[PDB]
């Protein structure tokens, strides 16, 4: 509920850092 | 429903007396309503 | 309101204001009306059977209950079936209306017609 | 300073109250104005007044 | 081990812990961050909410 | 026992009358419990028959009820207990196990009754729109249960006569449903009109058709040239004219004067169904 | 899965939500 | 995990193609 929001931030969080380093 | 220049508005109408049981304790009123009836606490009062 | 049995008093139809007898009334139309005889409505009515030994009589008793049930809401009915001598098949229903504490007489059944 | 609220009529009864620090009051408005000759201190003086 | 006391007082009214708090957040922000409060109480009939 | 049963309960319960024959349940169609067997021999092609669904060949031995009443937890922090908020009261499951299909000594096949029952799962074409199975109640003796779909049936067959089961174990489940409104949707919304339950917005609870429409015109010009005499200049001088017309609003029912133009004038009264009410004086 | 998928969803909504009162 | 972190990926990327498409 919380815990999962939270895990959910963290991964999207981590899905952007990765497109952030899939990009030319 | 009832027409006003500001739009429209849903209107109970009943007996008065089942109007007053029914808005016993102010329950069914909105705390605008009763904010709004003491925003003018001051009351001018005539002396002689 | 005009209770169900068509009947010219004073020259109109009897108008009661009364909720009582209406109400007995339309409990008279219910079991005036058979399955079948109404055009409109074919399956408003009380399923009929005569012609039949007497081994499942409580099921038509029941059937009647809950078609008095369904319709008129405004009363509470019980139905009760007993076997006569011949073929007579008595049925009692048992009705109370709810609007009223006590039960309320009609002075057009006293009324010498 | 509460700023928003929040409810869920259905069954579940909650509210959820929000609010925001004083700083929220200085970012409301867009404003158009000019400062000649103030020092840091002053200028912030002359918004906290406001 | 935590004893927490927590009570929060919005306009003429007071929640306290273990009345109808549910839950509480914080903000203590220094330069970006701001302070903020988001909490969620108990609102039977909602009538806190009107 | 009956030493300690208690007695003040017992004697305000009904008295049922034996049957003078075995009775067998039954599944029928919903809305087809209340009829009788309309004809000697089922016909298929036509419906509302009274005939049932599925037969049982044995009664079961016992038959559950389940009822789950559904209320939402609220734990606050710090409190003695949890607030309970009703949610919803739930359906009575009805649950039929172990129930015997034997005809190993008659040799016939009770194929037909699996394939009956396992009919129930197929959605009912209705017009040329699939839709939802039938609608059941399960009949015994006096005793209904509800309107009731078969949800879960399950076959465990141990004896067969060429490939074909004859004898065989049966649990059945059926699901309480909500009683569907015999009553039309149209009827409902006019017989919620009729006791004006419904919200108002100055409409008449029935809009006028085109013959009411000529109808009421017919009595507002009848009445307009009864009293025309006694109607003020501003009105008389605005039906001299020819190119006057009289117009009915469809839900309102007011009645309007257009002049030469074609703009509204004057409001004359209301018109319902059946009579033209002047305006007031 | 379609139920979480919503779910997710409102959490991101209350966390972008929770962001602009985060900052300044 | 990793599975769903794609899946709650995906969802976001379907719910933007909802919002894409549901704005005039």
């Amino acid at each position: 509920p919380q815990a999962i929001a939270k895990q959910i931030a963290d991964i999207i969080n981590s899905q952007w850092q990765g497109t952030l380093t899939d990009y030319a | 429903i009832v027409n006003s220049p500001t739009g429209k508005q849903l209107i109970s109408d009943a007996k008065q007396s089942i109007l007053n049981l029914i808005g016993v304790g102010d329950s069914n009123t909105e705390f605008s309503k009763t904010l709004k009836d003491c925003i003018g606490k001051v009351v001018n009062f005539s002396f002689d | 309101m005009y209770v169900y049995p068509p009947r010219i008093i004073n020259g109109t139809l009897y108008k009661s204001t009364d909720l009582a007898e209406y109400t007995r009334g339309k409990i008279l139309q219910t079991l005036s009306i058979v399955r079948g005889e109404l055009v409109a409505d074919p399956f408003f009515g009380v399923p009929l059977r005569l012609f039949s030994n007497i081994n499942d009589y409580q099921s038509d008793v029941s059937k009647i209950q809950i078609i008095l049930e369904e319709e008129i809401t405004e009363a509470q009915f019980i139905v009760t079936g007993d076997l006569k001598n011949n073929g007579i098949v008595s049925l009692t229903v048992y009705w109370a209306y709810l609007g009223t504490e006590n039960i309320e007489n009609f002075e057009i059944d006293t009324s010498n017609i | 300073l509460h700023t928003g609220t929040k409810h869920n009529a259905i069954i579940s009864d909650t509210t959820t109250f929000t609010g925001q620090s004083v700083n929220w009051v200085l970012n409301r408005r867009v404003k158009n104005t000019r400062y000649t000759g103030v020092t840091l201190k002053g200028l912030a003086a002359t918004i906290t007044r406001q | 081990m935590q004893d927490p006391i927590i009570k929060i007082l919005i306009g003429n009214d007071t929640f306290l812990l273990g009345q109808e708090i549910i839950d509480l957040d914080f903000q203590i922000g220094e330069g970006k961050k701001q302070n903020n409060i988001n909490f969620t109480i108990f609102d039977k009939d909602g009538f806190f909410a009107d | 026992s009956k030493f300690l049963k208690n007695r003040a309960v017992v004697n305000g319960l009904p008295v049922i009358k034996n049957p003078g024959k075995y009775q067998h349940c039954y599944l029928i169609e919903y809305e087809d419990s209340t009829n009788v067997k309309q004809t000697p021999t089922e016909n298929k092609n036509k419906q509302q028959q009274g005939f049932p669904v599925y037969l049982f060949m044995m009664n079961p031995e016992n038959i559950t009820y389940n009822l789950p009443i559904n209320y939402q937890e609220i734990a606050i922090p710090f409190t003695a207990k949890n607030q309970l908020n009703y949610s919803n009261g739930g359906n009575i499951v009805m649950t039929m196990s172990n129930l015997i299909l034997d005809t190993m000594d008659e040799k016939r096949s009770l194929q037909p009754l699996i394939d009956r029952l396992i009919a129930l799962r197929e959605p009912t074409v209705k017009k040329g729109l699939k839709s939802h199975p039938k609608i059941l109640a399960f009949k015994w003796g006096s005793n209904t249960f509800a309107p009731c779909v078969l949800t879960n049936i399950s076959f465990d067959v141990t004896r067969w006569i060429d490939g074909y089961p004859t004898k065989a174990r049966v649990n059945m489940s059926l699901k309480e449903i909500q009683k569907p409104s015999s009553d039309s949707k149209a009827l409902e919304e006019a017989k919620k009109k009729v006791k004006v339950e419904t919200v108002q917005n100055g409409n008449l609870k029935k809009t006028l058709s085109e013959k009411q429409l000529i109808d009421g015109v017919k009595r507002v010009t009848e009445y307009l040239k009864k009293n025309i005499s006694f109607q003020p200049r501003t009105i008389q001088n605005i039906l001299s004219d020819p190119k006057s017309v009289i117009k009915i609003d469809k839900d309102t029912g007011q009645v309007s004067l257009f002049n030469g133009n074609g703009e509204f004038a004057a409001l004359v009264g209301t018109y319902n169904g059946d009579i033209f009410s002047p305006s007031r004086q």
